[PDB]
């Protein structure tokens, strides 16, 4: 009766369960750790803050390590509500990494976009825009700040924190270009906001303080730290109209142990559109009325799952001119790939190929050397753009190969790499092993 | 090209390959010099590294 | 009013006997040349239709 | 003078071999010492009607 009618029902098929055991589950042994305190504090910028403009910091070396930056923004918005869509990430332009004025990695505002559609997932996703953007249908005028967290190597996870003890020679710093256009705050659509106010920032860096044992060792002993970098340049694509599936070969210019590619479509005028416009419920300004309009978001809405109004029909991937794997839909890039290893939801218009089994993780799962490889190149064929984007019962009643005639606008094509290199720091001086 | 000069023709006017690495089973196994700013300033940090046991006091 | 020209990036290794191209229009299998009001050149060509 | 026979028009060949139509190799690109390869295309201007 009980627990114990099972707990001595012990037989044949436990032997390799609880027979000779290893572990108990109802004891943990805890690790002792090194002393450390947490502390992040302001940063002061160098240049004149404003859209447009260029803007850097030089990280003061006050701590150990650097682990997590947060670049702070205060923004008005300059249109209703729905007019945005995080706005505090297409402002950041971009980010630029540098270890004593060496280039480490550089990430891109589409970036940002593209890495939340990809690994940051749940409730910190959620989480992400109610940092970046206006979620409470805020109206004109309301001014809030916003928190841009960076995601180079050393923030997320304590185990790459950047090494200052041991990085004597070599400041780090970082360089912003912040963007001339913001929708919803700057700009709506091509049209200037008057009267829009210039954002305000400032970058808050978290510094490990760290006790005299351990703090020693970290001057005096070497250092190899396996890091991560971003790779990437942009091109454009050709969408047709009708009669046709254009194909697309996209010559792949990537270096270095690669964990995936990433890519997606969008129309460069819209930051974050990587579907075309529709007049269905979220899918364009004004969508459901007589007022709808195909030619602009409903800002706020921009994202979709709907794939059908994805402009991509199906992508290849060749090396040194060989396939790589058969020619998969571009439902399978959106939605399998990351499902198999990543574990979210990707948005429609976004795609993701691994070669590794867990990209998410900092723990190397699989790679492909691209600095090791003749050619490689991305071979897409896209859906014809023949639905006629105003009228839904052609928008959601159509076969797979078609598309909407908006999907033409999404000419702008991004192609990103993730890969591994190794930060040496060597009695002081800081560098990276390889450069290709 | 005489009968002496055409065995010389071939060593010398023929012209010579310039990338042999085939860029595979072999490849640029050479060009991936470190990145590391050629020497840094040396000034402002290096006691942390000869008069550590100060900074720690 | 242009006579546009490519510079196409090739991928290929191994000894290769030939390279061989053609033009074709995706839409039409084995169509690798242009249509014309001619004989044999286009549907109905020499009539009205 | 690689094959002897009528090449339909818009197709294109051309051979490093002597006799392409053969196997007995008979002279080859070895795209395995040629780093970069790439064809040049120049287009006749589309403009009869």
């Amino acid at each position: 009766a009980g627990g114990l009618s099972q707990l001595v029902a012990y037989g044949a098929q436990d032997v390799y369960l609880t027979g000779n055991p290893q572990i108990t589950f109802f004891k943990t042994v805890y690790r002792r750790y090194t002393n450390f305190a947490i502390e992040s504090i302001q940063q002061t910028i160098n240049g004149s803050v404003g859209f447009g403009n260029k803007v850097s910091t030089q990280i003061s070396r006050n701590g150990d390590l650097i682990t997590d930056i947060v670049v702070e923004f205060v923004l008005t918005k300059g249109g209703n509500g729905g007019t945005t869509y995080y706005p505090a990430e297409e402002l950041l332009q971009d980010v630029e990494l540098e270890i004593g004025g060496q280039r480490i990695d550089k990430h891109y505002n589409d970036w940002f976009r593209t890495y939340d559609a990809l690994f940051r997932m749940n409730d910190d996703r959620y989480n992400y825009r109610r940092m970046t953007d206006w979620v409470n249908n805020e109206l004109v005028g309301a001014q809030k700040r916003f928190y841009v967290p960076l995601i180079f190597f050393f923030n997320q996870t304590p185990g790459l924190a950047l090494p200052l003890i041991a990085l004597q020679y070599h400041e780090v710093k970082l360089y912003f270009t912040l963007a001339s256009q913001v929708q919803g705050v700057n700009y709506n659509g091509s049209s200037a906001i008057a009267g829009a106010a210039q954002p305000t920032m400032s970058v808050w860096v978290d510094y490990i303080f760290l006790d005299t044992q351990e703090r020693t060792r970290f001057a005096q002993l070497p250092h190899e730290y396996l890091i991560e970098q971003l790779q990437f340049t942009g091109s454009e694509t050709a969408t047709p109209s009708a009669t046709t599936q254009a194909s697309q070969n996209i010559r792949l210019n990537f270096n270095h142990p690669t964990k995936y590619l990433a890519w997606n479509f969008n129309n460069p005028t819209n930051y974050g559109q990587y579907t075309a416009l529709a007049n269905i419920p979220g899918a364009c300004s004004g969508a459901g009325t007589a007022a709808a309009t195909v030619t602009t978001p409903d800002y706020g809405n921009t994202g979709t799952y709907n794939e059908q109004l994805a402009v991509l029909d199906s992508a290849k991937i060749q090396l040194n001119g060989q396939d790589r794997f058969a020619t998969r839909k571009g439902s399978y890039f959106n939605k399998v790939q990351p499902y198999q290893s990543i574990g979210g939801v990707t948005p429609a218009g976004v795609y993701l190929y691994s070669f590794a089994l867990k990209p998410a993780g900092r723990q190397p799962s699989g790679t492909c050397n691209f600095s090791r490889i003749d050619n490689a190149t991305l071979s897409l064929t896209y859906k014809t753009c023949s639905i006629d984007a105003t009228s839904p019962a052609a928008v959601l009643g159509n076969t797979e190969t078609v598309t909407a005639n908006t999907a033409t606008l999404l000419t702008a094509l991004n192609i990103y790499a993730k890969n591994y290199n190794v930060l040496r720091i060597m009695s002081g001086m800081g560098g990276l092993a390889y450069a290709n | 090209l005489s009968g002496e000069a055409a065995a010389m023709y071939g060593d010398v006017v023929v012209q010579k390959t310039t990338r042999a690495c085939r860029k595979s089973e072999g490849g640029f196994k050479d060009v991936n010099t470190e990145l590391w700013g050629t020497s840094p300033y040396l000034g402002r940090g290096d006691g942390e590294v000869y008069n550590m046991p100060a900074s720690n006091q």
